[PDB]
RNA sequence: UAGAUGUUUAAUGUUAAUUAAUUUAUUAUUUUAAUAUUUAAUAUUUGUUUAUACAAAAGUAACUUUUUUUGAAUAUAAAGAAUUAUUAUUAUAAAUAUUAUUUUAAAAAUAUAAAAAUAAAUUAUAACAAUCUAAAUAAAUAAUAAAUUAAAAUAAAAAUUUUAAAAAAAAUUAAAAAAUUAAAAUAGGGCAAGUCCUACUCUCCUUUACAAAGAGAACGUUUAUAUGUAAUUGUACUAUAUUUAUUGAAAUAAUAAAAGG
RNA sequence: AGUUUAAUGUUUAUAAAUUGAUAAUUAAUUUGUUUUAUUUUAAAGUUUUUAUGAACUGUGAUUUAUAGUUUAUUAUUUUUAGUUUAAUGUUUAAAUAUUUAACUAGUGAUGGCACAGUUGUUCUAUAUGUACCUAUAAAAAAUAGUAAAAUUAUUUUAAU
RNA sequence: UUUAAUCAAAGUUAUUAUUAAAUAAUAUUGAUUUUGGAUGAAUUUAAUUUUUAAUUAUAUU
């Protein structure tokens, strides 16, 4: 139900396979869900990855299994132009946040007398 | 009264007509009616491996949300958000994230020391992406000179304490993030 | 991970009790300064003031009672070095010197106005004689801060918080939303609704021509 | 999850209990009635809300018979 | 592997999705027999229509007001809404012990009735002087 | 078991008071029919009915000398024997005596005069013997 | 098969399938860790069957506190 | 000495009404699960030298800070026969790296392996040579009622003989042989019944069925009916009869259980 | 650690039988505040109800020619490192290993998918279905009603 | 230095604990962290049968 290039071949050799995480604001469609139905299929990409034809583990090649949960927000989908066509800026948590030092400052603690 | 089963055969002992077989297990017995346990015992529920193999259960469970629903707003007093806010940037868990952050970068002291290394390594939450990590050095730290952000998503570190008992270091993330200019630390000698 | 053997269990749950939930004594009675004099056990019957009291365990530091040589093992500078020091005491073992009558003596906070009492309150009553005794206050630390990062008691005095320039526009960042979903939740109520009606508007249609 | 648990069936009735279900349309399986809104509703309202004229017109019985299946026994009162 | 023996037993998140309705859509049956005024061409309001109107409960939506004429098409929704969200066998406890008598059990909605407080039940039952 | 192990660690089965068997097992249908037990106690004898039982083809010309129908007790080691069954009712009490093959009044009223009957008011004074009553008129099913 | 006891530390021959055994290398005996078990205390850390657990608290009371 | 004519335990025992000498009558030969022997001075271990290709699944006893890409996210070593064991786990790619584990100073049997004779590669060969000590270290296995023995002769019991009896005079130790001791009332013929087997004419409970009735039989179902062995079963006037007709057969060549020689 | 047939009958207080039946009565004459629950231990073939199993060994269906050779032959006769057998091994380097022994020449096949126990595959061996085909897993009782084996306490007092 | 060789094992050990089992009539949407994630059908277990519902006698048939 999900944007296919995450469960096949976006180009040749699986750019795009594995298992994506969104932000619950943005409308960029996710692949990772925890259904019953859904697990026997989010756990072997944790446990086996994946097996290209092109002969390429794509998500998961060596021995520590990735965490699905932690993966940083989806952004885009992956065109065959740039690696990504980012799509929806409004995941990025850029750290918008100024500071001043000028006026009443306020020390990171707090003194008693 | 229920009348036990009977099994003394001898003057009329003729079981192979009207006798039913009662060698049907003794339900009346056992009546004491709390389930017994299943033969092949069902592990608890929770993971004690701890070592670098250490997967994430996928099962949705119950009783976390009904503590992330009593974190966002008082569950089983207060009543719940609108969902035009609560699916906002604006319900407080959204707004207390896009103007006050809270993330650890942790650079570790070991790498730049006394030498002089253009390519700094940080100990970044394992949510922060590439690019979520360059605009967290860019407007906090004010260095902008970062030219390629690597990942090495590790696992955080084990250990046993006196008593032996296993624990564990949050995990973490790894990023070499090349630097354009040599930096180091000029260590007070 | 796996527990310990049964015989070691047995061992660390007599080294450290109070992990139990509310190891300490309900009330709590015994503080710094404090008459008392032990009961039985090792020396029963020396009387000696409460110097420093350990809580979470029910002990309690006496002066001159259970004294020890806290040996102190030191690296290659200082050699092997010897101290005498008395020894935390439970004060399940020990009783006040009541400043009367010097006998055994309970203690309990005591709630109630009997001679101007400032809170209307006495704070520690004997049983026997009647005398009340204060609870006084463990001590925070006075020589504590740094002045490189210790905002001073004013800069954590200056009231910022004007509610009435910031509040009236958290409740247009709240409302906007609000507003927002609630019509947008009318897209169903009108792409799915105006379809239905439309069968209904074109009925009347097809029925005002068959009369006619 | 159910927003909006269902009322009972027939529970125009302001004092006695509404009928079991089936007999009015349902689930057959209870020989009671149970309106928690009559329950909830205290006794001095419960008595307010009548007359006397009206307390003996819904305390009604048809003992023998069904007064909402017609040609029905009470299944209130059957064995199930 | 070895995980996969004590992690996969955890129970998943559960609960009671109650049967959809397409051949029968619930909420197009609020333009059911609704007057079309002529010159206007739209449903003039009926104030006897929220009448006849049997609400049909939904899982999506509080309840949709149907005309009882079209209300036997969803009588399973019906029990199906009152019928205790969870599986009989984790709320059996209340249906085989002695609070048999102190539970509702219409449609298997394993609800409590309602139950005297222990301080009324001693005034109302001195106010009777028993 | 010895203090806990998975033996007792989990939880098999478990087990309550068992059943008891009808009160009247051991005087068994097919002896109630076959004897019946006379004489005063201490001298309880079995007879049973005496004479052949062949059904001759058709023969039998004489009725007169048929079956003279007299009861003959049983043989002495026989009805030690089914006695043996009635006894165990209440073994190593010595004080007890063999329960009766045919019931008499007083077990028929002692079953149901204990004093945890005492308000069975149906059922008492033996109302399973009397002829029933006689059922309404007005009844129906 | 199982000519001895039923516990890893026996005496006599054993069998796979009626006592499946985990193979252990080196445990400790019922009256001890022997010398042999603890070359592997002071270096390895833990007992070298990875099965039991090393309590090394009472050597922390003995150096640290 | 001591009640008696011999098989259903004795108890205020630190009064489960006590508080400093209770010195507590208490133990099941074997089926239990823990330890300890004996086999055991042992069997097996023993590390000084060979010729290098790539995947995946496979593990994760596991660490990492150090350059994955210019793709964002993700992940980069480790097995399986229980093992650090008889082993190139080879889908693919390959061709001049000395690319890094194998004790011992004796002798036999055996085990591998080896010049000569009654045109070929063979023989058999249970023939030289060659390899396999000991001690040192490490240590298992099945087995175990114990002996006071055990050399050697020699008779005695439904008996088969473990013993006992007379008569002898039989010493330690290591090594090597297996003569004796520690692993079934059996093998072969000759007969007769039985199970197995085939075969139906007549036997029993089959169900799956088919037709019949019933509905103006587009079909769905419920009763009444004898078919196949479908297929399982089993079948040696006081007298003087009766309790058995009720499936029938086949060296059914092999099995079984008996007798007989 | 280890095996279960109540060694006792004190005041309220009263317990008989008999016909095949109706019934009948010198039914002679007891006992009892009503006494009830117990019946070894271990232990075979088996049954039964649900379940699981093709990573093993069984038979499909997708691989359409990384090797040397005899005969003109594209068949071939072959090659044969793939094919029904004999010794050693004897808790063995292996809970079937190394050598010995009996024929077929991949344009039709290494698993795709599929089957499962009162039954699969079946090239029809009552062979094989994960190191004992009594398949495995779970729960249970009729299962030594069977030369079965065990059954805890000396000093005694009646016999065959 | 000589031992001719042999012959014996009897009767006590530290420093830390409060767990099991039965009993009790007053809880209860599944024990092991944050669903869906498209805004939708994933998270459905219902049907008149000794059932987690468990029965004060010895007569008659």
């Amino acid at each position: 139900k999900w944007p296919a290039w995450m469960d096949h071949g976006a180009d040749g050799t699986g750019f795009g396979i594995g298992l994506n995480r969104t932000h619950p604001l943005s409308k960029l469609r996710g692949n990772l869900r925890r259904n019953p139905s859904e697990i026997p299929r989010v756990l072997n990409m944790m446990i086996q990855g994946v097996w290209h034809k092109s002969g390429n583990k794509l998500y998961f090649r060596g021995g520590k299994p990735p965490n699905p949960s932690t993966h940083p927000y989806l952004t885009g989908e992956p065109c065959p132009v740039y690696g990504w066509k980012v799509t929806d800026p409004g995941v990025i948590r850029e750290f918008n946040l100024p500071q001043p030092e000028d006026k009443t400052r306020y020390k990171p603690y707090v003194a008693l007398q | 009264r229920f009348y036990r089963p009977l099994v003394n055969q001898g003057i009329n002992l003729w079981r192979s007509r009207m006798g039913r077989l009662h060698k049907g297990w003794t339900t009346w017995e056992y009546n004491r009616d709390v389930i017994p346990d299943p033969r092949p015992f069902p592990e608890p529920a929770v993971n004690n491996y701890f070592g670098r193999s250490r997967i994430w259960n996928p099962i949705a469970g119950k009783i976390g949300l009904v503590n992330r629903k009593a974190e966002e707003w008082g569950w089983p007093h207060q009543r719940p958000p609108p969902t035009g806010l609560r699916r906002s940037p604006e319900y407080f868990p959204f707004f207390f994230s896009r103007y006050f952050p809270d993330v650890e970068v942790r650079l570790v002291l070991d790498s730049v020391l006394n030498n002089e290394t253009t390519r700094p390594i940080f100990h970044i939450p394992q949510d922060m992406s590439k690019q979520e990590l360059v605009n967290y050095l860019k407007n906090i730290y004010n260095i902008d000179n970062v030219v390629r952000i690597r990942v090495r998503n590790m696992r955080g570190r084990r250990f046993k304490n006196e008593v032996g008992e296993i624990k564990s270091l949050p995990d973490y993330k790894v990023a070499v993030v090349e630097l354009d200019s040599p930096v180091s630390i000029v260590f007070k000698q | 991970a796996r527990d310990l053997e049964s015989h070691q269990k047995i061992q660390i749950a007599g080294r450290y009790p109070y992990f139990s939930p509310d190891y300490e004594i309900k009330p709590w009675i015994w503080y710094p300064g404090d008459t008392v004099e032990v009961v039985s056990g090792e020396g029963a019957g020396q009387r000696g003031a409460i110097i420093a009291v350990v809580k979470y365990k029910n002990e309690i530091l006496v002066q001159n009672v259970n004294v020890q040589d806290v040996v102190i093992p030191a690296s290659e500078t200082r050699p092997e070095q010897v101290v005498q020091r008395e020894h935390p005491i439970s004060v399940l073992r020990v009783r006040h010197v009541d400043p009367s009558t010097n006998q055994l003596c309970h203690l309990e906070i005591v709630k109630v106005r009997n001679k101007e009492t400032g809170e209307l309150e006495e704070r520690r009553i004997s049983l026997e004689s009647g005398a009340l005794l204060p609870i006084p206050a463990p001590e925070e630390t006075v020589e504590a801060g740094d002045p490189l990062k210790d905002t001073a008691i004013q800069d954590a005095d200056e009231e910022t918080y004007d509610r009435e320039k910031e509040m009236p526009l958290l409740v247009v960042r709240r409302l906007q939303a609000m507003e927002n979903y609630f019509v947008d939740s009318l897209q169903k109520s009108h792409e799915y609704h105006k379809a239905l009606q439309m069968r209904n508007a074109q009925d009347m249609q097809t029925f005002q021509k068959d009369v006619l | 999850v159910a927003p909006w648990v269902p009322p009972p069936r027939h529970d125009v009735k302001v004092t006695m209990p509404p009928p079991p279900g089936g007999e009015v349309g349902g689930s057959y399986g209870v020989s009671t009635g149970y309106s928690d809104r009559l329950a909830r509703t205290p006794y001095w309202k419960r008595m307010a809300l009548s007359t006397y004229a009206l307390r003996m017109k819904e305390n009604e019985t048809r003992y023998p018979m069904s007064p909402h299946r017609e040609g029905e026994y009470d299944l209130r009162y059957t064995v199930t | 592997s070895h995980q996969l023996k004590r992690i996969l037993n955890k129970k998943s998140l559960h609960k009671y999705n109650w049967d959809p309705l397409h051949m029968y859509d619930p909420r197009k049956l609020v333009h059911a027999n609704r007057y079309v005024d002529h010159d206007t061409y739209e449903e003039k309001y009926d104030p006897h229509w929220e009448h006849n109107a049997h609400l049909v409960p939904d899982q999506q939506f509080y309840n949709i007001p149907v005309p009882k004429e079209y209300k036997d098409a969803y009588w399973w929704r019906d029990l199906q809404a009152r019928r205790v969200q969870c599986p009989t066998e984790w709320v059996h406890f209340r249906m085989h012990t002695k609070d048999k008598l102190k539970y509702d059990f219409q449609d298997l909605a394993f609800r409590k009735k309602f139950e005297y407080s222990y301080e009324d039940v001693v005034a109302n039952a001195k106010d009777m002087c028993s | 078991p010895k203090a806990g192990c998975e033996e007792i660690t989990r939880q098999g089965r478990r087990v309550v008071l068992k059943p008891q068997e009808y009160f009247a097992q051991h005087r068994m249908q097919v002896w109630q029919m076959r004897f019946k037990e006379m004489g005063p106690p201490f001298s309880r004898v079995w007879v049973a009915l005496g004479g052949k039982m062949r059904r001759r083809r058709i023969g039998r010309q004489i009725d007169v000398k048929d079956m003279r129908y007299y009861w003959r007790p049983i043989e002495p080691q026989y009805q030690r024997l089914y006695m043996s069954r009635l006894r165990i009712k209440d073994h190593s009490n010595k004080r007890v005596q063999p329960m009766r093959l045919r019931a008499t009044n007083n077990d028929i009223g002692q079953a149901s005069s204990l004093k945890e009957w005492e308000r069975s008011s149906d059922r008492k004074y033996g109302a399973a013997l009397a002829p029933p009553k006689k059922r309404d008129f007005e009844f129906r099913v | 098969y199982q000519r001895g006891s039923w516990a890893p530390g026996s005496k006599h021959q054993k069998h796979m399938s009626l006592n499946p055994t985990m193979y252990l290398y080196r445990f400790a005996g019922p009256h001890g860790p022997g010398p042999y078990v603890m070359k592997y205390w002071w270096t390895l850390g833990c007992f070298p069957t990875g099965i039991e657990r090393p309590f090394r608290l009472p050597e922390f009371l003995a150096s640290y506190q």
